[PDB]
RNA sequence: GGAAGGGCACCACCAGGAGUGGAGCCUGCGGCUUAAUUUGACCAACACGGGGAAACUUACCAGGUCCAGACAUAGUAAGGAUUGACAGACUGAGAGCUCUUUCUUGAUUCUAUGGGUGGUGGUGCAUGGCCGUUCUUAGUUGGUGGAGCGAUUUGUCUGGUUAAUUCCGUUAACGAACGAGACCUCAGCCUGCUAACUAGCUAUGCGGAGGUAUCCCUUCGCGGCCAGCUUCUUAGAGGGACUACGGCCUUUUAGGCCGCGGAAGUUUGAGGCAAUAACAGGUCUGUGAUGCCCUUAGAUGUUCUGGGCCGCACGCGCGCUACACUGAUGUAUUCAACGAGUUUAUAGCCUUGGCCGACAGGCCCGGGUAAUCUUUGAAAUUUCAUCGUGAUGGGGAUAGAUCAUUGCAAUUGUUGGUCUUCAACGAGGAAUUCCUAGUAAGCGCGAGUCAUCAGCUCGCGUUGACUACGUCCCUGCCCUUUGUACACACCG
């Protein structure tokens, strides 16, 4: 799915900071209520993140979870550029 | 440095809404302070009735809950500092104690 | 199902294969002319051009026209 | 689809502007006390909710 | 600043919530349930495991993941809402418990009837006094059955049942379609209330022995 | 079983009440019509799917968009894979949907192959869970013993008794486990306990009015957190009924009838909960419950516009309004309960008070996140007049004109006002429903649905009866005996 550098960027870098991130199955919704981003882009790159196993998914009334792994660390690390010091504040 | 405290406890459960209420009760006499209370608001009956079937079949069964609420309120003539000590003590879970000012 | 009107096709952009060769010239002393406007919104800035429509131009960034008599 | 097309009807009150917490479904839900609970999914979780039969 | 009425139905919308979300994450994990406490400036949350280890992670990585997770989706102020884990005493006395690990234990292709059997005689060497556990869906062929265990004391009418009575339903998600597990397990009488219900049940009397 | 015996039930009858079935209308079903008039269900479907649909809901129909097709491989590709867009045309349409004209963006995509995803798409005769029914009745099953070659049987019974497989007893059975009961909730009594400026009473102090007007009496309004109190209101702990006591009948039993007292003597009344075994009963259209099958980009996904679900020769079910004087209309008069209520933004929910207006409604100060404010909170009914047996001042269907509010949108009238029009209906055939006391019936009120709509459902109170307190005649249920060529079990 097409989404923006700046949007990619924003999500990724939340997700390494945060180690977790939740979203309302609101395909429509102007913003997610902890990015500025789109909450379809949001959702979106999570599942894609999903799909090859960065991220943990669970589902239960009508909210998405989305916990981070090893495999997801690194990558995230990798893309963002950022020292291998720092690491997710769930650590 | 006297002030009509007003103590406001709300609670699902009877047993542990009265044992606060009657734990504060003491401690505020222990400490020779003047208690009014507890007054003891007409019980709040949440009440909802919904049909027992998922589907449109059968019997037109209903189930009525009920989900009560106990309101308890307790004036003390004392210092927001001695008031507040003796709020301190351990409130069992499911009693919001609420601590104001007339 | 049954269809009656023929299948609509979406848009597909026409493929220029040197669209920003055709906005500046090169002289031989070396000096560079563009053959075309410069939108003067400064968020699209300097390099942005406009198109050169045939009743007015056109830029493709922020979307002002300027209609020319 | 394009933004001033796509969900663009207003959606500001009606059965299709509200759905189950629970569930997403959009009939037979519980407005009373903001539960906001289809009638199946409320039936299911009143025990955990804190709603007994008495009668 | 909601009214009582909104305040009270929105804490049990929430443990509601939390339960489920609890389940849906710790279900391998194992989670026989959760308990809310609300303090001043403070909320705790202890979800009662068979399975610690599983849930805390390797030092409380899983648990920290959990905690921030839960306060990001449900609001709450950083550093107010925090999660502990604790192990579930007498695991054989909750059917939550007995129905997670016969979902298990039919999952990993292991007799339905055995399986059954023993849940029924691990529940019964646990100290319960009776108990039964019901199979039902599309076993052994294309036409559904129910297969019932029971074993023990047991009672289904009247105000006892909502506390001498522990029940947990389960779904198990096999090849050919869903199995339903329903485990029931009744309770013994309990003067401390720890392992049973602080009270003796109603058609029960007992006469002191004479000096 | 159109076989016998015993017992039981207002989803049976008897004795009766209200009725329904007849009229108008509301609403659901079938049929018909239609592009569609989506669809499930046929005692135990039919104001049921909480299903009162203008948009959404929506699953149907006529059209237009979009991907919200992850991930892997291959192709193309910075000499640009691909996105967006001004103007004109096109279009129902300020959908670049598409075409013309050509600008912007940059590997996020496009193309093909696998694999996914979504689906109120089929299958409830593949399933889970839930619910309904068999079935509101009292029934159901082990261990060890006894009998039988065995399926099975006794326990679980001749009799008495009970609402009860409830007990007393008899006994090849003894001990037990479910169901029943116990249990829990509400209501009924407490001048006894605890405590009430978010509830009241009493007396006092002051003030208004009336009466002889000072003092005295009647009735109102306001203060006393150092006036007192808890009868009235609220809500916690407890007490209280156990057939306790008296007379008869009954096996010196279990128990039954009557009776004083008592708030209460039908289990005090009404509910919640509720066994074994089953139904191819309902639900895939509650579920990110679910197998398999179908579809998956010109979509059965999603969204936008409009229409439809409401369409009217007809048949049926639940209901609302009536046929009138035990009444209609117009005054005057005054007694409830269960409940529900805000984002404060100028303000969102319940709305008090003031002003404007005939009404419908509008404007302005404000109260209430609540025993604090709406709430000082109904009708039937009571009372006095008009009407006078006339389809009449009964009845309010149909229809015209017009004015307001909700909503983005009111036409196929959303709903609500004013005037005007004034249909059947004069008590309803065969048939058929519910009901035994604060019950039937009448009367209204709160909540669910809800931006706006209640003739529906769930509760509440107000006035308040007739008849019976018996039976198995009808319809069925439980037990025993008995017959069977039935076991898909007599719809055999
Ligand atoms: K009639
Ligand atoms: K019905
Ligand atoms: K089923
Ligand atoms: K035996
Ligand atoms: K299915
Ligand atoms: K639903
Ligand atoms: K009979
Ligand atoms: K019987
Ligand atoms: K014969
Ligand atoms: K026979
Ligand atoms: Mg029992
Ligand atoms: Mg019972
Ligand atoms: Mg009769
Ligand atoms: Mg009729
Ligand atoms: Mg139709
Ligand atoms: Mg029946
Ligand atoms: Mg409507
Ligand atoms: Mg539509
Ligand atoms: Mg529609
Ligand atoms: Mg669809
Ligand atoms: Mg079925
Ligand atoms: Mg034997
Ligand atoms: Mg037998
Ligand atoms: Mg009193
Ligand atoms: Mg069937
Ligand atoms: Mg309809
Ligand atoms: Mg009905
Ligand atoms: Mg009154
Ligand atoms: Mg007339
Ligand atoms: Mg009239
Ligand atoms: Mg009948
Ligand atoms: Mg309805
Ligand atoms: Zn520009
Ligand atoms: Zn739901």
């Amino acid at each position: 799915m097409i989404i923006s550098e700046k949007n990619r960027r924003e999500i990724s870098k939340y997700l390494f900071q945060e180690g977790v991130c939740y979203a309302k199955k609101d395909y429509n919704l102007a913003k997610h209520p902890l990015i500025d981003v789109p909450n379809l882009q949001v959702i979106k790159l999570m599942q894609s993140f999903k799909s090859k196993e960065y991220v943990r998914e669970t589902f239960a009334w009508m909210h998405y979870y989305w916990y981070l792994t090893n495999d997801g660390i690194e990558f995230l690390r990798t893309y963002l550029n950022l020292p291998s010091e720092i690491v997710p504040a769930t650590l | 440095q006297i002030h009509k405290i007003r103590i406001t406890l709300s609670s699902k459960n009877v047993k542990n809404l009265e044992k606060v209420c009657a734990d504060l009760v003491r401690g505020a006499k222990d400490k020779r302070l003047r208690v009014k209370g507890p007054v003891r608001m007409p019980t709040k009956v949440l009440n909802i009735t919904t049909r027992k079937s998922p589907c449109g079949e059968g019997t037109n069964t209903w189930d009525r809950f009920e989900l009560r609420v106990h309101k308890r309120v307790i004036d003390l003539f004392s210092s927001a500092d001695v008031v507040k000590q003796i709020t301190s003590i351990t409130i069992e879970p499911g009693v919001e104690v609420e601590v104001t000012i007339a | 199902k049954t269809y009656t009107k023929p299948k609509k096709i979406k848009h597909k952009k026409k493929k220029v294969k040197l669209a920003v060769l055709q906005f500046y010239k090169v002289d031989d002393s070396g000096k560079v002319q563009r053959l075309r406007k410069e939108c003067p919104n400064a968020e699209c800035g300097a390099g942005t051009f406009m198109a050169n429509h045939f009743d007015r131009h056109y830029c493709g960034k922020c979307g002002l026209t300027y209609v020319y008599q | 689809g394009h933004s001033n097309i796509w969900n663009a009807h207003p959606k500001n009150y009606g059965p299709g502007s509200r759905t189950c917490r629970v569930c997403g479904n959009p009939h037979a839900i519980i407005r009373k006390y903001g539960l906001m609970c289809c009638r199946q999914c409320f039936r299911s979780n009143a025990k955990e909710i804190g709603f007994i039969k008495y009668r | 600043q909601i009214s009582k009425k909104r305040k009270f139905v929105a804490d049990g919308v929430f443990f509601a919530e939390l339960n489920e979300v609890l389940t849906r994450e710790l279900a391998e994990d194992g989670y026989s349930g959760v308990e809310v406490r609300v303090t001043p400036v403070r909320t705790e949350i202890i979800i009662r495991a068979t399975r610690t280890q599983n849930v805390l992670g390797e030092k409380g990585r899983r648990i920290r993941e959990l905690t921030s997770v839960v306060q990001k989706r449900f609001k709450f102020k950083e550093n107010s809402v925090e999660l502990y884990a604790e192990k579930v005493n007498n695991r054989g006395l909750c059917a939550v418990a007995q129905a997670e690990s016969l979902r298990y234990k039919l999952l990993g292709g292991l007799a339905v009837r055995r399986a059954c059997y023993g849940v029924l005689r691990f529940i019964m060497e646990s100290g319960a006094k009776g108990c039964e556990v019901i199979v039902s869906g599309k076993l052994r062929a294309q036409r559904a059955k129910s297969m019932k265990f029971k074993d023990g004391y047991m009672i289904s009418s009247g105000q006892p049942v909502k506390e001498y009575i522990d029940s947990a339903v389960r779904h198990i998600l096999m090849r050919q379609g869903v199995l339903g597990i329903k485990v029931k397990i009744m309770l013994d009488w309990d003067p401390k209330g720890k392992q049973g219900p602080t009270t003796p049940l109603p058609d029960l009397v007992t006469i002191h022995s004479p000096k």
